[PDB]
């Protein structure tokens, strides 16, 4: 019974940490893609206004 | 109101042309190079015209306040003293919202003109009031 | 005699860092070199080049007198790397990484 009580917490924290590691890697990639979007410039948009 | 001679240059491509100088910046390099195109082609190298317009524009700005963006550049009694091409580019700048970048345009157009005429300028500040003896030394 | 060379004016400042706007086009700044920012007629804020850009702008690391920095201040250039005084005369001292001594109570490297 005790070992099971430990096993659920171990499985729980394993999956908690698994999911948080996934989320973190995503936000790293999105941070980089976003920073590059800031690095890229805007164009001109030349057209007739009159 | 805008003449077709200006629209031919505007709708066409001009940034890829050969200039007196390669110009650093973002979009405002075009705000200046387009002025150079006007002054070179249709006005026949009467550069100082646009350089006068900037001066004129300064006097206009103070009288109109800071929110002169919202008003259209062509229809206005204040702007009547300006050139049609200067007005054209201010309309384009108004479209792009870059009207806060104007000083970075005159500071560039003057470089193009100063290298075409080959007239590098120099700025001195002497006192609350100039002194001739110092001037001769300077 | 000694005329300082200027390269641009301060465009933006974000806390410890800054962005320069170059004055002229033919002017060229090196990389990793120290720049100076005329925060006043008297004092100078040292700095360092960390980026260069297609726009000619310069990403700058500030190191001294950051609070006295504004936008539009004249920016000068030494054209030399960051250096500090070195020698046995420095032993027995606490020292700012710019070489400035921190009070208590020739050569360059």
């Amino acid at each position: 019974g005790n070992i099971t009580g430990l096993m659920q917490l171990a499985d729980y924290t394993y999956n908690k940490t698994r999911k948080e590691l996934i989320t973190a890697e995503l936000l790293e990639i999105i941070g980089t893609m976003t920073a590059m979007h800031a690095g890229k410039k805007v164009g001109l948009k030349k057209t007739e206004f009159w | 109101v805008p003449s077709p001679k200006y629209i031919e240059i505007y709708q066409s491509d001009f940034s890829r042309n050969a200039y007196p100088l390669e110009l650093l910046g973002g979009s405002h390099v075009d705000f200046a190079k387009l002025l150079y195109s006007f002054a070179d082609q249709v006005e026949n190298k009467k550069f100082e015209v646009y350089v006068e317009d900037f001066k004129k524009l300064d006097s206009i700005i103070a009288e109109k306040g800071p929110f002169w963006a919202e008003e259209k550049i062509f229809q206005s009694p204040t702007f009547q003293g300006l050139s049609e091409g200067f007005k054209f580019i201010l309309g384009w700048i108004q479209s792009e919202g870059a009207i806060d970048r104007l000083e970075n345009v005159r500071l560039a157009y003057k470089e193009l003109v100063n290298e075409a005429r080959k007239e590098t300028t120099a700025t001195v500040i002497v006192a609350k009031e100039p002194s001739g003896n110092d001037l001769a030394e300077i | 005699l000694e005329a300082k060379q200027k390269i641009g004016f301060v465009h933006g400042i974000d806390g410890t860092i800054a962005t320069i706007a170059p004055a002229a086009s033919k002017v060229t700044v090196p990389y990793n070199t120290v720049l100076e920012i005329a925060v006043s007629a008297t004092n100078i804020a040292n700095a360092l080049v960390f980026n260069l850009e297609k726009d000619g702008s310069i990403g700058v690391i500030l190191l001294d007198n950051i609070s006295e920095v504004r936008s539009g201040q004249d920016v000068y250039a030494t054209g030399s790397l960051l250096k500090i005084p070195v020698g046995f005369h420095m032993l027995g001292k606490i020292i700012n990484p710019l070489g400035k001594e921190i009070p208590t109570g020739t050569k360059l490297g």
